[PDB]
């Protein structure tokens, strides 16, 4: 499913992508990472990881 | 280079592409 | 260090001739734009309390989308200036290779579907008070085949068809020529041939295949020239053959390029943006437009609202009686230059219904519930069928009887304004009146299209048997969307039609052509902006003042669009809401 | 400065008359044409043949070249080919002069000659080459100065030229749409090598000759076509290269130049040069 | 074809060229152009662009790849160069705290910032999209208001003139940790009920002062309650209810 369409506020959102700034690689890559399990802000989190 | 288009309308910047304060202290000591 | 980047956001050419490598950049307009085309300040979505109550300019970005849809009107807006001789074509190229030459071209099918469409719709008149065509017929869909199964056929039998266009142009030429036109003979012998092939009921104009299949044939016979027979099995596999020029790259499977289109996708796509472009550019080429700014304020809150009692039609005068103001406050310098035609003139009922037309609101079987939809006057009194009588005659009179041979459509309007009790009549008679027209095209403006099918505040009791109403008034039903609802766009020469869906009120909805039963082709599902043009936004803003930035975020333009997918309104709430600094 | 009529424009500039024939001016060299190297690229065969023959595409060509032939020993219209003005008002100077100076052409066929020596005839391009930012017409085209110039892929065929400055009307004013449209002007320039037993020879009143006697057999000619755009928003989803295989042809072909008259012709002209030249034109 | 048969014939004629290119400015130019329905409605805004676009049709780069690979605009150099400028000004933004604050286990991973560590104090019941969304919808409408509309709702306070003045020199302001770190430096409450408060409870000691008086408020909803506070605190760089608290103080500590 669509970026927007499943973590729709966005402190849901910047987390999984602040390693993304961290890198200054923004763009280059296409992102497809699948999760089940808990709920939106610890499914958020493991982004990270 | 500098700059190189990824696909349809994708701009990206490519990104494939002596101490004095020591010279001095390393004199003294 | 601060030593960022500038940069350019601003197209070279004016609005009216745009080209793809302008998709990008942006336009701009006085302030005062707004007032003179959109009356009150309202217009489509919330530019005017968030864009523009801040940047205060009346700023446009141009969309891939809205530029190809102006594409298409170019031809239709340059057909009627300029036509085009049948004959003179032909003379270049052999009568062997006309699909690979002629046909396929872009601005030649235009040319040819542009002018069969104006006989057809000249016949269908005649057909309008059977059943049947209004079920065939409200939509586009099945003209584009029959106009089309004509045109194929001349890339494969030209030998068969090659002499109608060439004599066509012998009648036109030929001044003192009483008798019909040849296509004008051609349509009739079609449409008698559906009658009496086609299944009554159960005939789909969003199904092609069930429809073909009922028609096995058609059978042309012209006195002059032809007696040509056709199958309809061969074009069965591609119902929708459309030359590949234009269909890679027009829009997304878009077919009716004369008929209209259909915008849908998920909030903040960018759809209510792309027709401001157009409505805007409707206008200074001196093209009619339209405007529904917003249909949710039309179905969804309250209007007065009045029963007739022969039939269902809730008129609305108050409603309408606004409404004029706006479409006349934009097009008022147009409507001078309009005479009317008296023929057309006077047959619509203060309700809004037509003499020739079907009944507006048929006596429906439920076949679950095992009842009609007459059975609702049982629970009425012997008062009320008294009052019925009563209203029956004071809504009786027409138009026509207290005003006689005015000259333009504002005679008609500036009565309509000035008495609350003839604005339905005075509004739908101006909608014939631009429909029949050559001197300026129709352009119907939609937002909301999605509000319409929905069901309304508007409450009755007469409903009650559709567990999918409970209780309410449909629209089409009520008189002022009657106008806008229905999508025939192909009805209009030189016409074109736009729609919407917002979905701003609603979370995760799905919107598309399955959720209303919709035929395929007629439709453009929205997708968010690239990167480029999103990088374009943030600088466009910045140069602006729209949204404050930090150095963070100054930068942050290539970073967003992951943020957003290329999404308007999932940046509206960073850029207002200042999110980033939680991170 | 004022409109001038075809003949009039002759007889004011074709007055001059010269004893030599050599020394006056004349495109279709009879002797000393050399055989040029065919050239081989990749973006030659994408458009010059299109499900068609490459002979009988060609064959067109050998056959406009005669009626030109014809053009010059016969004075005539219809059988004068689609070409530009300014080679036609420079190139009829250089017949219609021989014919004040009492001098005559006409059209010969050596078969035996060409038979006697020298391969078979036919006609084979040996340089196609695309250019973009310019049209046909050399009138429209500014000096060197406002265009930008791309030689990255000469090797293959492509040469972009991009302007810098707004260009102007026939009204004489500018516009910020007609530079976007200029630069995607593509025009196909083609160098043809055709032999021929078909030969001229002049004469003079009361002589049986008096040119020098060919040794080539083979001439030379460019043709261009100014061609139609893609369809509208056709770039956008494309690679370039996938792009430029289609355009296509409607307007006809221009023979522009003949024999390295001219030493070949330019597109760019400096501002005098522009004055010099003259155009066609219409008011209303 | 048509027009050539036509000169021909000699029905139509010849003349030189009166279009020529002639080396003018930017400004004279503007005379011939060729204006449409818009740039005619908006004078003012498109005349002084046409001195611009002339301009940047001089500097055009000349590489290959916003031409023949895919569809792209020409862009700059700079947009290369300065591509860091995001990496290394949110950094900046967290510099201000030291980490040694929160160097405990797995606290730093949820509480880095600033901003991350106001919430707490003021989560009830274990919700913190809430107060994240209550504290935004006030400290925006901040920013908007002194932008857009009137200062009659900032007739009251002394600092209002003198905070724009601090804006408009400096964008870093719009950033909340920066907003604040500016409230505390003025803030930095050393001494409390009386014990000395070391780094590590001179910060803590600032806040609950703050959330409690968030809790005090007679407003209704916490936007209105907490935008109240932080105008006492920007628009009073000198004085504040719980400022005038702190100054109190100093002078039971100066006297004994
Ligand atoms: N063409 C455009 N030009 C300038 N701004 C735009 C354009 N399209 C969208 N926007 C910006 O995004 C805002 C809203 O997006 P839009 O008007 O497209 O609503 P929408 O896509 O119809 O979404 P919804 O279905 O929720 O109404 C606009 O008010 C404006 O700020
Ligand atoms: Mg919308």
């Amino acid at each position: 499913e669509i970026f927007y369409r499943y973590f729709t506020h966005s402190y849901n959102r910047n987390i999984a992508l602040k390693p993304m700034l961290l890198s200054t690689q923004y763009c280059e890559y296409d992102l497809h990472f699948y999760v089940r399990g808990g709920g939106v802000m610890g499914q958020s989190h493991a982004c990270q990881i | 280079e500098k700059f190189r288009v990824l696909a349809k309308k994708t701009t990206i910047p490519n990104r494939r592409l002596m101490p004095p304060i020591e010279q001095f202290r390393t004199y003294t000591k | 260090h601060h030593d960022l980047p500038e940069l350019n956001v601003y197209s070279f050419v004016p609005i009216g001739d745009h080209d793809f490598e302008d998709v990008g950049k942006y336009t701009m307009f006085p302030a005062t734009d707004i007032q003179k085309y959109f009356l009150n300040n309202q217009m489509f979505g919330e530019y005017f309390e968030v864009e523009f109550y801040r940047t205060r300019k009346f700023g446009v970005m141009i969309s891939e989308e809205g530029a190809k849809i102006v594409n298409h009107l170019q031809h239709i807006q340059d057909n009627k200036e300029t036509p085009l001789n049948y004959i003179n074509l032909f003379k270049r190229y052999p009568t062997e290779k006309i699909k690979e030459k002629i046909i396929e071209d872009e601005d030649v099918y235009p040319c040819l579907f542009h002018d069969l469409a104006k006989a057809a719709i000249e016949e269908l008149e005649a057909y309008r008070n059977n059943t049947l065509f209004e079920r065939l017929f409200c939509l586009p869909s099945l003209f584009d085949l029959t106009i089309n199964v004509v045109l194929r056929e001349l890339g494969e039998n030209p030998n068969a068809l090659l002499p109608l266009f060439l004599k066509q142009q012998e009648q036109i030429d030929n001044p003192q020529f009483t008798g019909k036109k040849v296509f004008n003979q051609l349509f009739e012998q079609i449409f008698k041939q559906i009658n009496e092939r086609a299944h009554p009921e159960f005939s789909n104009p969003q199904q092609y295949k069930q429809f073909l299949e009922d028609i096995q044939k058609f059978q042309i016979s012209i006195k002059d020239c032809t007696e040509h027979e056709i199958d309809l099995i061969k074009y069965c596999k591609e119902p929708r053959w459309i030359p590949r020029n234009i269909k890679k790259y027009s829009l997304r499977k878009f077919i009716g390029f004369n008929s209209g289109a259909l915008l849908y996708g998920d909030s903040g796509s960018g759809k209510s943006g792309t027709l401001l472009y157009v409505t805007m550019w409707a206008h200074y080429k001196k093209w009619i437009v339209l405007n529904v700014p917003s249909a949710f304020n039309w179905t969804q809150k309250e209007w007065k609202f009045v029963r007739h009692p022969k039939t269902g039609l809730y008129i609305q005068n108050e409603l309408a009686q606004d409404w004029m103001k706006s479409f006349k406050h934009a097009n008022s310098d147009l409507l001078k230059q309009i005479p009317v035609n008296m023929d057309i003139y006077g047959f619509y009922n203060l309700s809004g219904q037509h003499d020739k037309e079907c009944d507006a609101v048929p006596d429906l079987y439920y076949k679950d519930r095992k009842v009609n939809f007459e059975e609702h006057k049982k629970f009425l009194t012997e008062e009320e069928n008294i009052i019925d009588g009563e209203t029956n005659k004071d809504f009786r009179v027409r138009l026509k009887e207290k005003l006689t041979n005015p000259l333009t459509v504002l005679d008609i309007i500036d009565y309509g304004l000035e008495n609350e009790f003839f604005a339905t009549n005075a509004l739908y008679e101006v909608l014939e009146q631009i429909r029949n027209q050559d001197k300026f095209c129709v352009l119907k403006v939609i937002d909301g299209y999605n509000f319409m099918y929905k069901r309304s505040i508007y409450p009755s009791f007469r409903y009650a048997t559709d567990t999918q109403l409970r209780s309410t008034v449909p629209p089409y039903h009520l008189t002022v969307p009657r106008a806008f609802l229905n999508f025939d766009g192909h009805k209009f020469k030189n016409g074109f039609v736009l729609c919407a869906s917002s979905v701003k009120n609603f979370h995760k909805h799905i919107f598309g052509p399955d959720s209303i039963d919709f035929p395929l082709g007629y439709s453009h599902e929205m997708r968010g902006l690239p990167l480029d043009d999103f990088r374009v936004m943030c600088h466009y803003y910045l140069q602006n003042d729209f949204w404050l930035a930090d150095n963070v975020a100054k930068n942050s333009s290539d970073f967003l669009w992951m943020h957003s997918q290329g999404n308007w309104a999932q940046a509206h709430k960073v850029m207002l809401g200042h999110q980033l600094d939680s991170m | 400065k004022e409109s001038i009529t075809w003949d009039e424009y002759f007889n004011l500039y074709a007055t001059n008359k010269i004893h030599n024939i050599s020394e006056a001016k004349f495109p279709y060299n009879f002797r000393g044409m050399q055989d040029f190297v065919p050239i081989k690229k990749e973006f030659d065969n994408m458009i010059f043949a299109k499900g068609e023959n490459y002979a009988d595409f060609c064959k067109q060509f050998d056959r406009r070249m005669v009626w030109f032939m014809k053009s010059l020993a016969t004075n005539k219209d219809d059988d004068l080919p689609y070409s530009e003005l300014n080679f036609l008002l420079q190139a009829k100077k250089g017949a219609e002069l021989l014919r004040r100076n009492g001098y005559q052409i006409n059209l010969i066929e050596d078969n035996e000659g060409f038979q006697k020596f020298g391969g078979k005839k036919g006609g084979q391009p040996f340089e196609i080459t695309h250019i973009m930012g310019l049209n046909s017409n050399r009138t429209r085209n500014a000096g060197t100065d406002a265009y930008s110039i791309i030689r990255d892929l000469e090797e293959k065929g492509l040469i972009m030229f991009i302007g810098n400055q707004l260009k102007m009307d026939e009204n004489g004013n500018y516009d910020f749409k007609l530079t976007r449209d200029d630069d995607k002007q593509m025009i196909l320039r083609v160098h043809y090598k055709f032999a021929t037993p078909y030969i001229l020879q002049v004469t003079d009143s009361s002589g049986k000759v008096v040119s020098p006697p060919p040794e080539s057999y083979i001439h030379t000619a460019v043709f261009e076509n100014q061609l139609r755009l893609p369809p509208k928003f056709s770039r956008l989803d494309l690679h370039f290269l996938d792009w430029i295989k289609l355009y296509r042809i409607q307007n006809e072909w221009k023979l522009v130049d003949f024999d390295r008259f001219l030493s070949g012709n330019k597109l760019i002209y400096s501002e005098k040069e522009q004055r010099q030249l003259f155009k066609g034109e219409k008011d209303n | 074809m048509k027009q050539l048969k036509k000169i021909m014939i000699n029905k139509t004629k010849i003349m030189s060229n009166d279009i020529i290119y002639i080396k003018r400015t930017y400004h004279q130019k503007i005379v011939n152009l060729k204006i449409y329905n818009n740039f005619k409605t908006e004078p003012k805004f498109y005349n002084l662009k046409f001195i611009e676009f002339q301009n940047l049709l001089n500097n055009v780069n000349l590489n290959k790849v916003f031409y023949t690979e895919y569809t792209s605009y020409p862009l700059e150099d700079r947009f290369a160069t300065s591509k860091f400028h995001t990496f290394d000004s949110y950094l900046t933004s967290l510099e201000l705290i030291d980490c040694t604050f929160l160097k405990k286990k797995f606290n730093y991973k949820y509480k880095y910032s600033m901003f991350t560590y106001f919430i707490p104090f003021l989560i009830k019941n274990g919700k913190k999209l809430s107060t994240i969304n209550f504290i935004l919808k006030g400290i925006s409408t901040i920013y908007d208001n002194l932008k857009y509309n009137k200062l009659s709702q900032f007739e009251s306070y002394s600092y209002v003139n003198q905070f724009k003045h601090y804006i408009d020199t400096a964008d870093d302001v719009y950033n909340i940790n920066f907003l604040i770190h500016w409230i505390i430096n003025i803030y930095k409450p050393v001494f409390d009920v009386i014990v000395y408060l070391s780094e590590k409870n001179r910060l803590k000691t600032a806040y609950k002062h703050i959330s409690t008086c968030i809790r005090q408020d007679n407003s209704a909803k916490l936007n209105n309650r907490i935008t109240n506070i932080f105008l006492d605190l920007l628009l009073n760089y000198k004085k504040s209810y719980l400022y005038t608290r702190k100054m109190y103080i100093y002078e039971q500590v100066m006297d004994m």
